[PDB]
Order: C-alpha cells, then structure tokens, then sequence
C-alpha cells in the first residue's frame, strides 16, 4: 500500500502550498511598496480615469526570505514526486502524458519555482500556486479509487472539492488581479465570489480592470462547464442506486393482494388494544398496484410496512424485526394452482421463523390436511380444507352454519 | 453576468432602447435556450439505452448465492486480492446482485457484463485475453441440463478459440457431455462427485461433510467460545485443508528422506500433526493416495498432507517448537466374479474393478415390482436379503445413478457386507442404464418416490440401513428445496431409526432436514450459526446437526472446490481419489474401521496411527464421533 | 432577495461579520435545500405508481380496432 502512502503525502504538499500561497497573501502587504525583489520598489495608486492598468502589482508579488525558498522546496518535491510516478509507470504509452490535463497545470505551477533559484531579482514574482489545488483534487479523486477512508458519498465529496477549487481559484484571482486596481483583501474576494457562483451578484464589489473583468468571464465559463459533469455523475449515481415503534407484527406471504390485506387490516385494527401496532409485510413479490394506492392512504400509511424478501433469508428476518415481533402470521396462497407446493412453502415459512424466532407466536394457515402436522408447533393453525367442509357438511344438517360461523369471528359491534 | 443572472450591476443599460434590448434578450434566451435542452434531454434519455490481474467468471444468470459463495472462497486469500472480477451474463443483472455489487467492499473488485462468450466482441470487453482465468459454470436450476451442458462446452469452446492461454475451469452437469471438455485445465463434472459422495456416505459415514469442510478455505476458528465441548474440537479441525510441498523444502518431511511413506506418516503426524495422505512423484503426473510401505520418499517427491496451516504459513509453530527448544512402526517395510463393468456408460468413466455377476442379469431381473420366469418376488420381502438394502430415490436413472452403484460394488468392498441396492425411480430406465448395471449383483430398480409410502414400503424400508433421496423438483430461490424437505422431514417422522441422506441446492436449508421445532438445542444452533455468520465465517451451516452427521450435503460445495482450484491445482484430483472417481494404480481408497470395546486399549488416536502404521500401513483421515444427545 | 439570487444590491453588507454570515447563509441554504427537494422527488416519484351525459364502456382488452 506504499503506492497510496505516495499519493497521500502528494496530496499533503499539493494543499501545503496553496496554504503557503495563502500566508504569503496575508503577509504581503502592497501599500508598503511593490518592485523585482530589492532596490527600486515603487508605490502605486490606482486612477479610475486612466483606462491603463500598471503591471508591476500584478507581475510581482514581495516574498519573504524563508517563503520562497520553503515554496520552493515544496515545488521540488512535488515535482519529484510526480515525475517519479510518471516515470514509474508508462503502462505501454510515452505520449499522451501531457494532453491529459494535469501535466500542465503541473509544470507551470511548479518550474517557475525553479527558474526563479537562477535569477535572484525574480524570486518575487508572481507564479499561480492556487491551481495547484485542483491537481489536489485530482489526487483525491486517485484515492478513493483504492480506499473508502458509502459509494456515492465519495462522488458527493468530490462535488464539494471541485466547488472548493472553484471558490479558492476565484478568490485568489480576484484578489491578485485587483492588487493593481481597489487593492481587494482576501475576505472581500473570498465574499464576491460566493456571491458570484450562487449568481446573487450583489455589485457592492465588482472587478473595475479589465483583466478582473476577463477573470470573472472565464470563471463563470468555466463554473458552467465544470459542475454540470459533476452533477451528471451524481445523476448517474443516484438512478443505479435506485435499483419504527414498538410492539408490531409480522405477515408473511408469497403474494399481497388488496383483499388479503384489508381483510387484516380491518379485523386487526378493530380492536383498540392493537392501535399502538404496526405491521410489517414481508412478501418475496414486488408491491402490488392497487395495495399502493392503500398503503399511500394516510391511514395505512405510518401503520404498514411493506419488505420484499423471504422468511427463509435471516437477514430479511432481520429487516423486518421477525425477534421482536409480538406475532407472526403465515398465510398460505388459495390463487396458486399447485396447493401441495403452497403448503410446502408454509411449511417452510413457519420453520424459518421458529428457527429465527423461537419465542414468537406462529399464526399459520394450512390448506391441505395432510400438511398440518409438519406445522403442528405454532401456537396457532387453521387448516382451510377442514374448516371448509366441515361447514359445508354441517350446512347440510343445520342449515347456514357457515353463516353463524362467519358472524361470529368477525368483530363487529352490532351496528348493521 | 447577464445571461448568467448575475447581474453586478457595475454596467447597466442607462438608455430605454439598451434596457429594451436586455429585455427581449433575456427573453429569447429563455425560449430558445429550453430548446436545446429538450434535445439534449431526449439524446440522454436514449443513449442510455481497470488494474491488471483479473479473471473472468461465464455464467448464463448469476444469482446471489452462486456470486458470494464465489467472492467467499476466491477472496478467502491474501494472494487474490489485488484481482478483480469480471462477470460474463447475458442476463440483466439481478435485483439481489445489484445491491451487493453496490457494497463498497465489491464496488471496486467485481464488474459485471451484459454479454456471451460466444460473441468475441464480449470476450474482447472482458479482456479474456489478458484473464488470469475463466470459470465456465454450468446453470444447475435449469430444467434441461443437457442443453446447460451445450451451452457450457460452447462457452468453454469461445473461450478457448479467443483465448488458448487462458485457463479454463468448467463445471460440467453430466458425465456424457465431459470429454467434450476434456481440454480444459480442471474440470468438476456434478453429477459423478454428488453420487460418488452420497454411495460413500453409505460407506464411510459423513463423508461428504468430511469432503465439504476440507474444500473450504478456513482458519478453524469457528466455535472458538463454544461452551460446548464437541463444537469447539468440531470448530477447531473444520481448519484442515490439502496442501503440497516438496519434500525436500518441506520441514515437516525432509527428516524422512529414505524412509517409508507410512513412517512419515506416522511421525509426521506424531510431532506436528500434519497428515501425509499422498505423494507425486517427479517422473509421473499421478498423484497416489497412500502409496504404503514399500515406497520409499526422496527430496523430489510433491507431498500431499492434511493441516490446519500451510508449513510456510505455520511458520509460527516452527518458532514455537523453538519456544520448547504397541508395534513401533519400521522405518523399512451364488458367488461373484472380480472383474471390469464391460458396457462402459460414458467416455472418462474410469474403469474400477468391481465385484461382478457370473453372467448378465436379464432385464427383468432386475426389477423389484414384477415377477418374472426366475422369480415370483413381488417385493424386497419376498427376496429376504441377508443385508440392509440401500435405497435410492431418485428421479431417473442415468450416468450419476452409475456413479452411485459403483463405488459400493468395487472390488475392495468386502463380499459380504454387500447391500442390495434398490433404485425407486421416477421414470422407468432406459435399456443403456440397464446394460451398464446388469453385471452388478443384487441391484435392482422399482417405480416410486420417497412421497408414496407404498412405493417405499414395497422397496423394503422396514429393512433399509440408508435411504438417499436425491429427488429433484422457484422463483423464490430458498423455495426449491421446499419440496425435498418436506417429503423427507415425513419419513423421518414416519421412521425416526431410518438414515436419510439427502442433497439440497442451497446450504441455508441444510437446517430444516430433520426439524425439531420444539427443541432448545437445536434452536440454541441458530444463534452459534449467527455468530459464525457474524464473524464473516464461510462455514456456518458447519454447525447444524444433519451436516454434521453428513445426512446434507449440499452440490454448491463443488463450486468452491472449482474456485479453490485456482490455487490448488491438485484439489480436483486428490477428491477424485478420495471418492474413487479417478483410478490410478497404486492409488489407495478411503476406508472406515470401526472402533469397538476390544480397540479402547488403544486409549488415543496417534496410537491408533501407530498401530495402522505399524500393521495395515493405513493412514487415518479422521474421526466421525457420535454421543448421547437425549432429544 | 438574496436566498432569490435576485441579489439587488441596493442593501449589501457592508462590514465583515455581515459579509461572512451572508456566506454562510449561501452555503447552508444550498445544503439544506437539496436534502428537502430530493425528499420531495422520493415522495412524487412513488405517488406516480367533466360533463353531462357520458357512457360507460366497459372492456377487457380495449384494441385500437374496437375504439
Ligand atoms: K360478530
Ligand atoms: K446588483
Ligand atoms: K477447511
Ligand atoms: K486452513
Ligand atoms: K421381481
Ligand atoms: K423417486
Ligand atoms: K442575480
Ligand atoms: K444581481
Ligand atoms: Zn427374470
């Protein structure tokens, strides 16, 4: 992992020196005077009516003994750092190095630093160190490619970035380009172009040269350029990711359908005992159309859960708080053809959630006779195919016995 | 600063024509503007629709069993982690895939295609070329596994016409379509390691749970805090795995140049507790078993042993013995034919020496249900065997129904121990499964299943040591076993006494085989089984009653023996030993010997080692241990 | 008519703690709102899933030939 610890440490210079940058602005005072490092500095004033800029506060900024030569410093190592991994990794191609837009803004950032050790009366001159932070970013965006410290969370991170770059690039340049004219701080720069990018465009400082002028033009190009690739990649992020209280219970299905569920629904919330309850539905098919349009009824809303899973994957157990659960109901499917596999899958439900859940009550429907044995442990089993006939049969002897029965299990106040 | 609606306000139109102007443009930008947006919009909507050292996984639907249990065993070690992996689908990617793909652990090590390996323009997108290699895997929830089977040796085909340097790992369904793949570097044929596995469980018991946790890559660490005594020693040798070493690079075996195979066995095991199962030689390719006592070891020989830890990797131990710094075993060493099955089923089906028929079976011999011109018997009752029958209920009768007939009647299999081997079928056979079992004594087919009770009454289950059930019958995935549960948890019931051995898709329904609801222990299991699932362990099924037992076994174990090949090339080779699936000369068998009231003097288990190694030179694998768990 | 980006100017502040809290203010509102708008887009991407004298017509199928 020495390969990451490099870029690290890159990462750590390439944000170094645009704070060095910063100091160097905090501490650069150009009312003192302005000149090519010693002898000759000259004092300046800016004139709204004469429409010429002087170049001198532009060209040169004063720079302390140790500033430079630690920047300098800085600069080395970076640029032997960068070099090393270029020269460390080809990968097939010599060419196509400096097309690839981070080369540039490397070498310009950083051999005038160079150059400057040879010509003494050039270490005051002005080199754009707050570039460098975009290459920083571009070293971040190297880094989260091997280690997390979520997935579009380092996209949004990078947004942040880029709006960082876009912000601190601003900011230096307004305030350097109107050292020459208004004498701009770096807290009134840093203000206008906040001001700028979110497009209120206050006016109470706007860049009076032309050459601030030009810098705001391009930085709002490049702003409406730059941002709309990163919020396209957050687009794209964001449609591929795309695809409560105490005392609930559980419904395990295979498939809901709206007269299933309020059929629960209204006998279970018929009772004010169980009003505090939500309920959890884990079904393995996809919500159904019309159990939606319930389900969105601001009634049923904060009331029903709806899961896709299984009973038989522990972890959609899990999801739907099966261990915590004051009841589990599992109903067996009437609609599908194949009874004996509907029972089987009942069957199988009622295992998993015993095997999850010991101490929860098991409501389960059986459909077949032969079935009901193997569910013989939950606390609660009604086999339809009994119950059926038993009250077709006696309807025969007693005449709507099926009709007693029915009234009698359902709740109802008598109000008909 | 207009037309970005910043507006300073430093310049401003201080006319009504300029202030007009600004007006009505700022107007037609707004309405020409949208314009192209809408355009671009609708070119957006329909256009939408790394490092080095990879391998490529061909699958025709990847779901999320398959997928993780390769992830588990493939980055199981500290070599394969800088490899990612490619998935080859021509399915769209599964809703249960797509969220584990969107972990950040795999975000970055699994990219999944759209594509065939049939279309070079797809291998080109998967950079098969560049592979390290291909795991060609058959689909087993298809219905047609001989069209799976096509399509497979198709895959393999593309991949080794675009790239001949790639090695291939194939998963073949049937033995009949294996030769077709015989160029492929490893090759798992289903069907041959599932019914060698469920014939030797009738042998050997639990050898497929034996099997099972020696192909999975484990640090024994499971049931470390068990207060269970058995769950920590079951935990604990769970670790073993296969590995080779040359003999003179090895420290566990160098001390041994020129001595017996068998002494260093025995020593070996004495002093490190490694297990010295096989050697390869440097003249041959074949690996032997248990080469015995007459071979004598030298410094080229490959050296085949059991272990927790790799020697290199158990470098800790060496410093550890640092830390510290019964016959003695030698340094120096109707009746039945004996012959070859002669109507061979398939090409590669290695010829074993069986025990044989004296002469063919007629066909109607062979039947269990009707009398025929030799006999009236109607049932296994009326044929009054001398041994326990051993009944097979499977679907139909093929090459793998082969594969389970003959590791039971191999020649080394005592004469007289012989079961009857009773096959309750689904469908009646064909005339060629018929002709490759009528040489074979006392096996016999019937009409049924294991969910007609008639049927297996008739069989003769009264009287059955095993009954193996290897039935087959979701768009819930877990829900494909639901039916073989349940039809075997009803002969458990019905018959507490009887063995049942069965074989499910997905080891997660390894815990509903025989189902205790109002049972504590077996509940309690769930919550070691958390734990071990918890701490990122692979085997956590490990701990369940019926795999212990090995009455489950499930087949996705052959997938992790197929990904554990592409660091142990002599996996494949050394299970096929075991199973007696491939037969070399002077290759030995896996046996089990039964440890009585007269063998207790022998207190411990490296006395036993010492007393085989010093009589019979056989080298014990293990120990399958049972103990009184009042239900 | 700033959180607008209207931004007149007519009334700016004119001392640095009032420049920086206008900042801030920028910044936490565009981090505050999105949060609130893509909770709205959630909630209205999954809601998304007359006169006198009519007639019923009630189909099965209803085919472009039939209407
Ligand atoms: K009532
Ligand atoms: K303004
Ligand atoms: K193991
Ligand atoms: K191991
Ligand atoms: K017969
Ligand atoms: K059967
Ligand atoms: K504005
Ligand atoms: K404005
Ligand atoms: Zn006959």
């Amino acid at each position: 992992r020495s390969s990451l610890r490099i870029r690290l440490f890159n990462f750590s210079l390439k944000l170094l020196t645009c704070l060095l940058y910063i100091v160097r602005v905090l501490l650069d005072d150009p009312a003192l005077g302005i000149g090519c490092w010693g002898c000759p500095k000259q004092n300046y004033s800016f004139n709204d009516s004469s429409s010429e800029i002087n170049w001198a506060p532009i060209l040169w900024v004063e720079r302390k003994m140790t500033l430079w030569a630690i920047q300098v410093i800085v600069a080395i190592i970076s640029f032997l750092e960068t070099m090393l991994l270029i020269y460390l990794s080809y990968k097939g191609n010599i060419w196509e190095q400096i097309f690839r837009v981070s080369f540039v803004l490397e070498m310009i950032n950083t051999l005038p630093f160079i150059i400057t050790i040879f010509w003494p009366p050039l270490r005051n001159l002005f080199i754009p160190v707050f570039l460098n932070c975009w290459l920083a970013k571009h070293a971040l965006e190297n880094m989260i490619n091997d280690f997390h410290r979520s997935a579009m969370f380092n996209q949004v991170l990078i947004l942040f970035c880029t709006l960082l770059c876009l912000v601190f690039t601003g900011t230096c340049g307004i305030q350097h380009l109107e050292r020459a004219g208004e004498n701009l701080s770096l807290l009134t720069s840093f203000y206008f172009c906040i001001v700028t990018f979110s497009t209120v465009g206050y006016g109470d400082v706007t860049p009076k040269i032309w050459p601030s002028q030009l810098l705001v033009v391009i930085m709002i190009c490049v702003a409406l350029v730059v941002l709309p690739l990163q919020f396209e990649e957050l687009v794209y992020l964001w449609m591929e990711r795309q695809k409560q209280t105490e005392k609930h219970v559980v419904l395990c299905v295979s498939s809901l359908k709206i007269d299933l569920l309020m059929d629960f629904l209204n006998e279970f919330y018929a009772h004010p005992r169980l009003q505090d309850y939500y309920v959890v539905i884990l079904c393995p098919t996809e919500m159904d159309v019309q159990v939606r349009r319930v389900l969105q009824i601001p009634l049923w809303s904060q009331r029903v859960i709806y899961l896709q899973g299984s009973a038989l994957k522990d972890q959609d157990l899990m999801r739907a708080k099966m261990d915590n659960g004051e009841a589990c109901f599992i109903l067996s499917s009437r609609n599908e053809v194949d009874r004996t596999a509907a029972d089987h899958q009942t069957i199988l439900r009622a295992w998993a959630v015993k095997d999850f859940a010991p101490n929860c009550p098991l409501y389960v429907q059986i459909l077949k006779p032969e079935n009901k044995f193997h569910v013989k442990f939950a606390d609660h089993v009604v086999c339809e195919e009994e119950c059926k006939y038993a009250m077709l049969a006696l309807n025969c002897i007693c005449p709507a016995t099926s009709t007693l029965i029915t009234l009698l299990v359902h709740t109802s106040r008598g109000q008909e | 600063v207009t037309f970005s609606t910043v507006g300073y306000g430093d310049v401003t139109p201080k006319i009504w024509p300029s202030q007009l102007l600004v007006v009505i443009m700022i107007c037609v930008a707004l309405v020409v503007l949208p314009l192209q947006f809408e355009e671009l919009v609708y070119l957006w909507m329909e256009r939408q629709k790394q490092t080095e050292k990879h391998v490529v996984l061909c699958v025709s639907s990847l779901k999320i069993d398959l997928l993780m249990d390769f992830l588990n065993e493939f980055y199981a070690h500290p070599r394969l982690q800088d490899y990612y992996v490619v998935i080859l689908c021509p399915t769209e990617m599964d809703v249960q895939v797509r969220r584990v793909l969107q972990i950040p652990l795999w975000s970055q090590r699994v990219i999944y295609l759209q594509g065939s390996a049939l279309k070079d323009q797809d291998l080109m997108r998967a950079k098969m070329d560049n592979g390290e290699a291909c795991f060609i895997l058959s689909s087993r929830n298809e219905v047609d596994r001989t069209a799976a089977d096509h399509q497979t040796i198709l895959r393999a085909w593309a991949v080794k016409d675009f790239a001949p340097n790639c090695p291939l790992y194939v998963q073949i369904l049937k033995p009949e379509n294996k030769f077709h793949v015989k160029f492929a570097d490893h090759v798992v044929c289903e069907e041959e390691c599932k019914y060698a596995m469920l014939a030797l469980n009738c042998i050997c018991p639990a050898t497929s749970t034996l099997i099972t946790l020696l192909v999975h890559t484990s640090r024994g660490q499971e049931g470390q805090e068990s207060p269970e005594q058995w769950q920590r020693m079951y935990g604990r040798c769970s670790g073993n795995e296969v590995y080779h070493i040359r003999m003179g690079d090895s420290k566990f075996f160098r001390e041994y140049e020129g001595k017996s195979f068998t002494y260093a066995a025995f020593h070996a095991h004495k002093k490190y507790g490694v297990c010295l199962i096989g050697l390869k030689r440097e003249d041959n390719k074949s690996i032997l078993l248990n080469p015995g006592p007459r071979h004598i070891l030298a410094a080229s020989d490959t050296c085949f042993y059991i272990n927790i830890t790799k020697e290199e990797n158990s470098a800790f131990i060496f410093k550890q013995e640092e830390k510290r710094k019964i016959a003695p075993v030698l340094e120096l060493a109707v009746e039945y034919v004996k012959g070859y099955p002669p109507n061979s089923p398939y090409i590669g089906s290695s010829p074993t020496l069986c025990h044989l028929l004296p002469v063919k079976a007629p066909f109607c011999c062979l039947r269990l249900d009707k009398g025929c011109k030799h006999n009236s018997y109607e049932d296994a009752k009326a044929y009054g065997f001398k041994n326990k029958l051993i009944i097979v209920s499977a679907e139909t009768a093929g090459n793998g129904l082969y594969n389970f007939i003959v590791p039971l009647r191999a020649y080394y299999r005592s004469r007289k121990e012989l079961n009857p081997i009773v096959l309750l079928l689904d469908n009646k056979p064909d005339h060629h499964f018929l002709e490759a079992i009528c040489c074979f004594p006392m096996v016999y087919y019937m009409e049924g299943s294991v969910d007609n009770l008639d049927s297996l009454l008739q069989c003769g289950i009264i009287y059955a040591d095993n009954l193996v059930v290897v039935d087959k019958e979701a768009e819930e995935d877990y829900m494909a076993d639901a039916k073989t549960i349940v039809n075997v948890q009803t002969m458990f019931r019905l018959f507490p006494s009887l063995s049942i051995t069965t074989e499910l898709t997905h080891p997660s329904n390894m815990r509903f085989m025989q189902f205790r609801a109002k049972d504590s222990y077996s509940l309690a299991l769930s919550k070691l089984e958390k734990r071990e699932r918890e701490n990122g362990s692979n085997l956590a099924f490990m701990f369940r009653l019926p795999f212990a037992a090995g009455r489950v076994f499930s087949i996705s174990m052959l997938d992790t023996l197929l990904y554990q090949s592409f660091v142990k090339d002599y996996m494949i080779t050394i299970t096929r030993l075991l199973l007696g699936l491939d037969t070399t000369p002077g290759s030995g068998y896996l046996c089990a010997m039964k440890i009585t009231e007269g063998d207790l003097w022998i207190r411990t288990y490296g006395r036993l080692f010492q007393k085989l190694c010093s009589s019979s030179a056989e080298i014990p694998i293990g120990i399958y241990r049972t103990e009184s768990h009042v239900f």
